[PDB]
RNA sequence: AAGGGCACCACCAGGAGUGGAGCCUGCGGCUUAAUUUGACCAACACGGGAAACCUCACCCGGCCCGGACACGGACAGGAUUGACAGAUUGAUAGCUCUUUCUCGAUUCCGUGGGUGGUGGUGCAUGGCCGUUCUUAGUUGGUGGAGCGAUUUGUCUGGUUAAUUCCGAUAACGAACGAGACUCUGGCAUGCUAACUAGUUACGCGACCCCCGAGCGGUCGGCGUCCCCCAACUUCUUAGAGGGACAAGUGGCGUUCAGCCACCCGAGAUUGAGCAAUAACAGGUCUGUGAUGCCCUUAGAUGUCCGGGGCUGCACGCGCGCUACACUGACUGGCUCAGCGUGUGCCUACCCUACGCCGGCAGGCGCGGGUAACCCGUUGAACCCCAUUCGUGAUGGGGAUCGGGGAUUGCAAUUAUUCCCCAUGAACGAGGAAUUCCCAGUAAGUGCGGGUCAUAAGCUUGCGUUGAUUAAGUCCCUGCCCUUUGUACACACCGCC
């Protein structure tokens, strides 16, 4: 359809409004500290950001 | 009699003072702006009622929006409410005012319990 | 103040930038013997230092490819213009870089070697 | 792609004025961040660059959620004779201060 | 599948010939037989529609209805 | 000018912060400014707990991560002006610095 | 089968329970157009899976191409695109139709060829992670033996949590794991520093005694980093260090490796993280622009939009919460925490002091806080002290259900949540069975974070109160090492 209904449904909040900043996944997001990264992607890159294991 | 006043007074009961006769949820609904879809549906029912023959019920009008709250000016219309599969035509009784349209087109049929299968050993 | 975010969010954003830049350099400099990324940030400007083996390969004709990557990192993260510089550094003892050796092994396997 | 000329030339000259261009993967983005005044949707520029890659005038690199198109040497003369330009004006990456 | 409705017929355009909806007479006298869209975004170059009960501007999308 | 400034340093490791907090104040004493004592703020520990598995099947083992952010406050105060005196920051990568004044 | 050692995912002695009742939640089954699906110690409050839309992958319908590139037709005398009205549509989808305007080379058609897919395949795979197995075990070289598969090394014994070490020794020299290591808690009146942490002293004050004290008592009242206009770091923070080693004494011990008791000491075993070889057709292609092969790709298994469902109930099961009360409930008063969060690239959405309105849920204006600067000295619960209740399904219990009032959102119905007044159901300690646990431990008790536009019965942590029992054993359930039997080797869930 035209622009009046193609993206008409609001996504200004809710689970569909948020996606992973790496793989654009819509499940298991980590919004803490504005990380905005998927759980799998965070485990993949936590050494790179700097979250290292201590205990 | 919705709140002690008759239906005739409800027909000319404007929205601003009608919210003091609805419940809290309906009053909050009407306090927020009704979108263009609801206004279009209201115009459609008005058109159907005015074009309806005298002493005879109007024609059926269909809709997906079942979150519409019932207004007194829609009494007597033939409205077909979607249930997820088909449109269910339903009367607007003079007792249905504070109730949403979705309550009168069930989204499931009631279960007829049969013999249990392999489970629950 | 209000314009600047909290320190925790700032460190998180720095880590995000580091990881994203590392991923971009990995996917872009895979055939150029990429080793790793080192960034030096100052309030004046930022300095990004790439560790790689073939500096002459990552650098295009008269530094064409290094200019291309500098423009890419300028555009994507929205730095102030001229506040980022890209240095390509030749690594020491490239046999000690597991990234470079793994990429070389992948290159060998893609070549058809057993 | 049904996108018009008036933004096609704009995207093309942005792509030629500097050797690269960066586009986030979001087909529903109302506006591409740079070239702000032209009011060009992001899907149009994404598919224009896809067509250019298909014809081989640009090569594409993909990070997490971004494209990193690199204009190639076959992209020089195509943009030149599409924009009707003499071979003296170069992208910034090609010639600097020389 | 087995869609209960038949496949929806997509519109095919009328394949209009040369426009020629304007005429001059006795060795040249302009006769606008189509309505003018007066807005700036329409301009004075384009003409309006000639519907049986209204006029429509292709660009300005205004509707002048005559009763 | 009469200037009294504040210098804050923060990073993720303690060795770099300590060596900066040492050499900077030593340079200040060699450059004869009196220095307000270094204030080590309480550490911000950023904890993230995440299931190790990417699927959910397993023994419910949670992976926990940390990020120790240490920040130090040093105030450089001189009877005369400061900024024209000291300009060299001498800052290695990995540590952040913000230079403010008493008014700021 | 024997011998030795070991474990509260085993037992003993106990504690708390579960299973008995209600409710929440997840599986199966039933029903459904659809109740998307995986997973069956090592699945069943798991997929960080607390779904109104989105999520969505399921169903009922409607659009768009977001089908590149190439070839050939098509066309500026129009390839083709948008759209007002009416009908039509759930729809103000020009989606289709009547009807004409308008964009102009970007498209259209067909042929190949893309491409995409939460489509399939974890029994094709990468990666991840779980389990074997957190037990202490594992391997190379050289040498010895055996025709060889293999064996010694890698052990009689003693010791340890530990093939941990001492000791013998056809072995020698190694290597991983364990250990070692990092964080954590416990002592540092030792050092450094402190207006974004305090203390002490002093000066203003304010109130009581003022009989009379007066350098009397209290102040989280104001001040002395306002720059000359006090000192100090114990309390707080975080760095550098120290500190504990079976070190000292007695005993046991081949007096070796070690073991028991005790003084001094803060501490004589703080909890974690990492964690070998080999393996599972263990789980994930529904995390990925990780991905092979197959399927679809224009009436779409793409994508978007509307709605419904994922909650649906004769029933079984799992984890939980609430309780069955007087060691209690209610009412009032008094009184102490610690993790840790707080305004955002897309992305709109923060923590909130204080003042006013309302009975409450909430609303109305002034601010603070991007943070040891404000919430906050986080005035928490439990508990403590007083009132009432009185052994009753009772003032325990609040399930079910009626009405009304607010919050968030586009939308609250299949009730989002909250508040008020109504009803008070089972339940009176729970069969056979069964879970977890040795000191700040179980358990009682609240508080943060995750999910959150709105939200916790879940989870991760934090703090408060705070124990009984035990310092053993192999009885069950298992594990390691040695010997032994084997007709097993997909390895006793075997073979026959
Ligand atoms: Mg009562
Ligand atoms: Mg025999």
């Amino acid at each position: 359809g035209h622009q009046q209904l193609y993206w008409s449904h609001p996504r200004k909040f809710g689970q569909g409004s948020r996606s992973c900043r790496v793989c654009s996944n819509r499940h298991g997001l980590i919004r803490k500290y504005g990380l905005n990264m998927c759980r799998q992607c965070f485990r993949q890159y936590a050494k790179d950001i700097g979250f290292i294991k201590l205990d | 009699t919705y709140r002690g006043v008759d239906l005739d007074q409800l027909l000319d009961m404007s929205y601003e003072q009608l919210m003091q006769l609805y419940s809290a949820r309906q009053r909050r609904r009407l306090n927020r702006g009704l979108r263009r879809k609801q206004h279009s549906l209201l115009k459609r029912l008005r058109k159907a009622k005015k074009e309806a023959p005298p002493m005879e019920k109007p024609e059926v009008v269909k809709t997906h929006l079942r979150d519409m709250i019932i207004l007194p000016e829609m009494v007597g219309s033939m409205v077909g409410v979607y249930n997820g599969k088909t449109f269910n035509q339903v009367e607007i009784k003079p007792e249905m005012i504070g109730h949403y349209l979705g309550e009168f087109s069930i989204t499931y049929k009631p279960v007829k319990h049969g013999r249990p299968g392999i489970g629950a050993t | 103040m209000a314009v600047q975010i909290s320190k925790k969010r700032k460190f998180v954003a720095d880590g995000i930038f580091k990881a994203e830049l590392n991923e971009f350099l990995t996917r872009e400099l895979a055939e150029d013997g990429y080793s790793g990324v080192e960034v030096r940030v100052t309030p004046t400007r930022t300095e990004i230092i790439i560790l790689a083996t073939r500096t002459q390969n990552v650098l295009g004709e008269k530094g064409r490819r290094i200019r291309e990557l500098t423009a890419v990192v300028q555009k994507r993260f929205g730095f102030p213009e001229g506040s980022v510089e890209l240095y390509a550094e030749k690594v020491a003892t490239r046999g000690l870089c597991a990234i470079a050796q793994a990429e070389s092994l992948r290159y060998k396997l893609l070549g058809g070697l057993a | 792609m049904l996108m018009p000329k008036k933004n096609r030339i704009a995207i093309y000259e942005l792509l030629f004025k500097e050797g690269v261009m960066v586009a986030k993967k979001d087909v529903h983005m109302p506006k591409h961040p740079e070239l702000a005044d032209k009011n060009v949707p992001n899907l149009h520029v994404m598919k224009a660059m896809q067509s250019l890659k298909s014809r081989g005038y640009v090569k594409e690199q993909f990070a997490w959620r971004h494209f990193y198109w690199y204009l190639t040497n076959e992209g020089i003369q195509y943009l030149r004779d599409y924009l009707h330009l003499p071979p003296e004006i170069v992208p910034a990456t090609l010639r600097r201060s020389r | 599948y087995t869609t209960p409705k038949k496949n929806k017929h997509k519109r095919k355009k009328v394949k209009l010939a040369v426009l020629k909806y304007y005429k001059v007479d006795e060795n040249g006298k302009i006769s606008r037989l189509r309505r003018e869209c007066p807005s700036d975004e329409c301009g004075a170059g384009v003409f309006m529609a000639s519907h049986f009960d209204r006029h429509y501007c292709g660009k300005c999308c205004l509707t002048y209805c005559f009763n | 000018a009469i200037h009294r400034i504040r210098i804050t340093l923060t990073s993720r490791n303690v060795k770099s912060l300590e060596k900066v907090c040492a050499d900077l104040i030593r340079g200040a004493k060699e450059k004869n400014l009196k220095v307000k004592g270094p204030v080590r703020m309480p550490t911000k520990t950023l904890r993230i707990t995440t299931r190790k598995t990417p699927c959910g099947e397993g023994s419910k083992t949670w992976d926990r991560f940390q990020m120790r952010i240490h920040k130090r406050l040093i105030d450089l105060h001189s009877p005369s002006e400061i900024v024209k005196q000291i300009t060299s920051i001498s800052i290695e990568p990995g540590v952040e610095v913000e230079v403010t004044i008493a008014d700021a």
